């Protein structure tokens, strides 16, 4: 044992876990899921007395996990076991693709009007939990390059054009679970080359969730330490989870 | 948001 040291005390003796999850999707305009997958990673930040045997559990086998390395101090069998090292460290990484929460589903509706117009609508639907909130939430809807100027109206958020960037970015603090909001559009357009068609990209999201997107939840983290004259009891134990979009596509 | 585990 090179990671941790022999004689440490601590008159408060507690842990914290962090479950920290990417979570990306690529969806055709109909609402088929052409592609999705999680990364995640468990932080962990320990305060413990001595050198502790600590027996970490999850709804392994209930959540699916394609495949995870681990950190040097874990023992393979099956179920995971481990000596921490102090303070904070990263004791696995992980990938997921069955079985996905998908926080916000994305629905786009376009029209052009003669050859002078662009209308567009966006509906955005969050699917979780009421009692919990997502935040810092973008939609980014993209724009031609012949456009002229755009007018938006939205009941929640702000939004404003960015010519520079060629898009719509459309900003909200915080949305509760099962519910919908509505941005609406209208693109100006300059005349042009008569034979361009716009290849309209996709309309992607950036949001965070307190909540794993893979499904993953923490059962127990068991701590035994037989020299020394505290229990499991006696240990204070948290987690937080934290899920943030990586590449979220909607195409329209 | 930190919450203990059950």
């Amino acid at each position: 044992i090179g990671w941790r040291r022999e004689g440490i005390k601590y008159r408060r003796n507690e842990l914290f876990l962090d479950v920290l999850e990417s979570v990306n999707l690529l969806m055709s305009p109909q609402g088929q899921v052409l592609s999705a997958h999680v990364s995640g990673r468990v932080v962990m930040k320990s305060y413990l007395s001595g050198m502790p045997e600590c027996k970490f559990g999850m709804n392994d086998k209930s959540i699916a996990i394609d495949d995870c390395t681990f950190h040097q101090c874990v023992r393979l069998s099956r179920s995971i076991s481990f000596i921490p090292p102090d303070g904070e460290f990263e004791l696995m990484r992980y990938r997921t693709t069955k079985d996905i929460i998908l926080p916000f589903r994305v629905i786009p509706l376009v029209r052009e009007v003669g050859r002078t117009k662009l209308e567009v609508k966006v509906v955005i639907k969050s699917n979780f939990k009421p009692s919990l909130l997502a935040q810092k939430i973008e939609v980014r809807i993209p724009t031609p390059l012949n456009t002229s100027g755009v007018q938006v109206i939205c009941m929640k958020g702000k939004a404003k054009y960015k010519a520079s960037e060629n898009a719509i970015v459309w900003k909200i603090k915080r949305m509760a679970g099962m519910k919908e909001s509505q941005i609406s559009a209208e693109i100006e357009l300059l005349p042009t080359n008569d034979k361009k068609k716009w290849a309209r990209p996709p309309i992607s999201m950036n949001f965070e969730v307190p909540f794993a997107p893979s499904g993953l939840k923490v059962r127990y983290l068991k701590v035994f330490e037989p020299k020394l004259n505290y229990s499991d009891h006696d240990v204070i134990k948290w987690v937080r989870y934290i899920g943030r979009s990586g590449i979220y596509e909607t195409r329209c | 948001s930190y919450r203990h585990f059950a």
